[PDB]
């Protein structure tokens, strides 16, 4: 029943992200999400110790960090343009006024969101990744049920909550393009020898993190 | 004997 994503704040994921994108080279991008990985696969025998038919994996991780992979979740319904207007009305933002004009006449969306919100309120989040895919998943339902009403609501659940840092890197996973600079097949191959192959055969993120889950043990086996 | 994630990771 119980997670490790259920245990880990949004915001580690979201400051490992950060120095990813922020490292020049190749081998440094490895390095911070190694660190990451390695580090959730030790909790995950920590805290699934003595048990069963385990199914908990990277995946609620990996999903947000190749979104562009994304199955499970239908389509969020959101652009830009209105993730614009969500802040100025949620920031009380003048439209005559200098952040305003820069969501407005809109290096993404995200970076531009992120300028807006670092000198603001809240400086530290409180949401785990488990917490921020439920409330993707909300927001995905809403848009196949038409409720843009019940959309806003989940949404502002995950901004308010949020540190600037976290919602550039959540408005990119809504999106689905994070900007890394480290390809899909190099994050594979750094997850497990397997992977990219797993994936080719079954398109099936969750499949892979959780057949895949141990390094040491293979397709083969 | 629930593991805190500070002491892995954070």
């Amino acid at each position: 029943s119980q997670t490790v994503a259920s245990h880990v704040p949004f915001a580690d994921l979201c400051s490992t992200l950060e120095r990813i994108q922020k490292s020049k080279g190749r081998a440094e991008k490895i390095r911070h999400f190694r660190e990451f990985l390695d580090s959730w696969r030790k909790f995950h025998d920590a805290l699934h110790k003595n048990h069963k038919d385990v199914t908990d994996s990277f995946y609620p991780a990996m999903r947000l960090i190749l979104p562009q992979l994304e199955r499970e979740r239908m389509a969020y319904g959101i652009k830009e343009t209105m993730l614009a207007k969500l802040y100025i009305e949620l920031l009380n933002l003048p439209r005559d006024g200098k952040d305003a004009l820069k969501l407005l006449n809109y290096g993404d969306f995200a970076m531009i969101a992120y300028f807006v919100l670092k000198p603001r309120c809240l400086q530290k989040g409180s949401l785990t990744i488990q917490q921020v895919n439920d409330l993707l998943d909300s927001i995905a339902s809403n848009n196949s049920a038409k409720r843009k009403d019940l959309i806003k609501k989940s949404l502002l659940q995950l901004i308010t909550q949020s540190s600037a840092l976290e919602q550039k890197w959540l408005i990119r996973m809504i999106i689905k393009d994070l900007k890394l600079g480290v390809s899909q097949q190099t994050i594979f191959s750094v997850f497990h020898n397997d992977a990219a192959e797993l994936h080719n055969v079954t398109t099936d993120l969750e499949k892979v993190c959780r057949q895949l889950h141990d390094p040491s043990v293979g397709l083969s086996d | 004997d629930v593991p805190q994630w500070e002491v892995f990771f954070k």
